[PDB]
């Protein structure tokens, strides 16, 4: 009972776990169907077992949302504008989290900082989340409001400040130029100038993940159809 | 909690198109079974693909060229098929801010009035 | 004539579609252009628009104690005012003057959206 | 109880072809919110999304399927949808040899042929299901 | 069967989230939790 | 069979849990006394 058509046969059967027609009755038969046993259920167990370590570290991944807690933290290369606020900023730090981040910043190589906005903006999205670009957050705001589209802003904001017009010390355009800027913040065009330039720019497994294995069961099932027609006709002849 | 949060780990789509494949797999096997020169009824084919899928096995096998390859891939399909639903529910076993309520506006947000 | 420095940067300044058609302080487009334009009316002068040509907003380097960018230009006397998104900070506000701040902000995380 | 099998076949080939004819040509497959061209309530189909409300309610688009062969090779079955077309080709050439089944009952093979083309195309049709879902 | 199959699952991803799940070092493991309360001597 | 069945789950819990935590200072060596530091002599 044991040609060639059915040891394949049982074989396969037992690698599947759906059991088989007949089992082997010799010693030596045997010892070839129980070391073939154990071989499956080593394998099977392994493959579940993997696979649930597969979907578990793919969930409790966690997003950042201010990774800054633990900085970088990561491969998420931060960096900020050479000669900006910003850099500035971090230099003179004194809290606990931005002083590890300027200590970071300063010493890793290659450089982190970048030379322009547009340069980090690409380096985020050419980095293809290996870059961070800390930046200000009305730029921040303005690029992730503008195709390509493909960049976020992530968190709060790390402190408060604002713009202003400056002047050479002791000039004499300062008062009037004071006087002017509350008079257009008062008059609403600030807040239009802003409306204008920034806002009017504007689980389950699923079956695409076991979307193969219904492929091959088709295509199986296809194939055995095709096969049965051609031992019709041979036999028929 | 839910009633029917067994069927969590796999999507709805993936429980209907199981239910689809089990009818064709069982219609190809009872068709490649009967017209084949060597008791594979249409309900036995239906109790043999329950069976095969539900790793239950069955008193009785294919014979064929053509039927065991049908019971073959039949019983490959079921093995990714069992151990990704177990291995999906072990995940879901083991493991949200102002702003993102400040973003939506599908939960209405008011104020005192006079205030 | 006073020579106001700025820096390229969208969309606080931009130079137009198709710049080669026009020439001067007419060349750029942006918020801070137009903020330009609305100071210089209240105040009463006329400016062009200078770009930076360090392309750097400004800091004192600790060696040579040398203000680059917008604010060295300011300093130095190379430019009367600056209406670029120049943020207020103590050292700066040690050698310029600034006006109340035009607009809000902070230090935020940019990061791929993919 | 040949008879009544056989009316059975009959109209079930047919029930078969129309209601998987009309499901290829109707646009309600999926209901998704969508732009027909502000994101409105859609609906879509095989061929074309069409906006459920809105100020463009009944006016709608073609599908752009097209925006690694892996997604080259699926996209290109999705948007020609040639499973769910060969499945409507198959149960059609399935009707055809039920019917002539009694016009030539000399040949047996002409029945026969007929339970393969409609098993064929409820094949065809899980296989055009799981490249729409994917 | 069906009952079978889904609660013997059950017992494999339980019991694999037990063993996992169940696998101090600073100051913050004792502000930062709340189920192990910590105290001082009085007066010192 | 109820042995066999606890023991093939214990197995495949317990692969599942070993393969997922292993996918997841000066103090330091100050606290521990495992690693043994020295320094140069006469330096």
């Amino acid at each position: 009972e044991f040609g060639i058509f059915n040891s394949l046969w049982f074989s396969l059967g037992a690698f599947m776990q759906q059991g088989c027609d007949i089992s082997p009755r010799s010693l030596s038969g045997r010892i070839v169907g129980g070391v073939w046993w154990f071989f499956t259920l080593i394998i099977i167990s392994s493959y579940t077992a993997n696979l649930a370590a597969f979907l578990t570290v793919e969930r409790m991944v966690s997003p950042i949302e201010s990774a800054e807690d633990l900085a970088k933290q990561t491969e998420i290369a931060y960096g900020t504008l050479e000669a900006g606020s910003t850099k500035e900023f971090f230099r003179r730090s004194k809290i606990a989290v931005f002083e590890k981040m300027w200590t970071y910043m300063k010493s890793a190589e290659p450089s982190v900082f970048v030379r322009t906005t547009e340069e980090g903006m690409i380096r985020v999205r050419k980095s293809k989340g290996k870059y961070a670009y800390l930046l200000e957050s009305t730029m921040n705001e303005y690029i992730e409001q503008r195709k390509p589209c493909d960049t976020m802003k992530v968190g709060g904001n790390l402190d408060s400040k604002g713009y202003g017009i400056a002047t050479p010390k002791g000039s004499a355009l300062r008062g009037p130029v004071n006087l002017a800027v509350l008079k257009l913040s008062e008059q609403g065009v600030l807040d239009k100038l802003k409306s204008k330039w920034w806002y009017d720019k504007g689980s389950a497994l699923s079956l695409s993940n076991v979307a193969g294995v219904f492929y091959i069961l088709i295509g199986g099932l296809g194939l055995a159809m095709l096969v049965a027609l051609i031992e019709f006709c041979y036999k028929s002849r | 909690p839910g009633v029917f949060s067994f069927l969590d780990p796999l999507a709805y789509e993936i429980w209907m198109c199981i239910v689809f494949a089990y009818i064709g797999v069982s219609v190809v096997l009872f068709l490649v079974s009967r017209f084949s020169p060597y008791e594979f009824g249409i309900f036995n084919s239906l109790w043999f693909s329950l069976g095969a899928f539900m790793q239950q096995g069955c008193d009785i096998s294919p014979r064929s060229l053509s039927g065991r390859i049908v019971g073959g891939v039949w019983w490959f399909f079921t093995l990714i098929i069992i151990s990704s639903y177990t291995a999906n529910l072990a995940a879901f076993l083991t493991v949200e801010s102002a702003e993102d309520l400040a973003k939506q506006t599908e939960i209405a947000y008011g104020t005192l009035e006079a205030g | 004539t006073y020579i106001v420095t700025t820096i390229l940067e969208d969309p606080y300044v931009m130079l137009k579609k198709n710049a080669n058609q026009f020439e001067g302080n007419d060349r750029y487009e942006g918020y801070c252009v137009e903020l330009a334009a609305e100071i210089a009316k209240h105040v009463g002068y006329s400016y062009r628009l200078e770009i930076v040509s360090d392309g750097k907003y400004g800091a004192r380097d600790p060696d040579t104690k040398a203000w680059n960018g917008m604010v060295g230009e300011l300093v130095y006397g190379r430019a009367d005012v600056a209406v670029a998104p120049l943020t207020i900070t103590l050292v700066r506000e040690e050698v310029i003057d600034f006006s109340k701040p035009f607009m809000s902000l902070g230090i935020s995380i940019m990061i791929k959206k993919p | 109880d040949r008879g009544i099998q056989m009316l059975i076949t009959t109209v079930g080939a047919f029930a078969a072809f129309s209601l998987m004819t009309i499901a290829v040509g109707t646009d309600y497959w999926l209901y998704s919110r969508g732009v027909c061209r502000e994101e409105v309530m859609t609906h879509s189909g095989l061929w074309r999304t069409c906006c459920l409300e809105g100020a463009f309610r009944g006016v709608c688009k073609k599908i752009d399927h097209f925006p690694d062969t892996a997604e080259y090779l699926l996209r290109a079955v999705r948007a020609s949808s040639v499973f769910p077309i060969l499945s409507v080709t198959l149960l059609f050439f399935g009707g055809l040899c039920v019917a002539a089944s009694e016009f030539h009952r000399s040949r047996h093979s002409v029945i026969l042929s007929a339970g393969i083309f409609f098993v064929s195309a409820g094949l065809s049709n899980i296989i055009g299901i799981i490249v729409y879902i994917s």
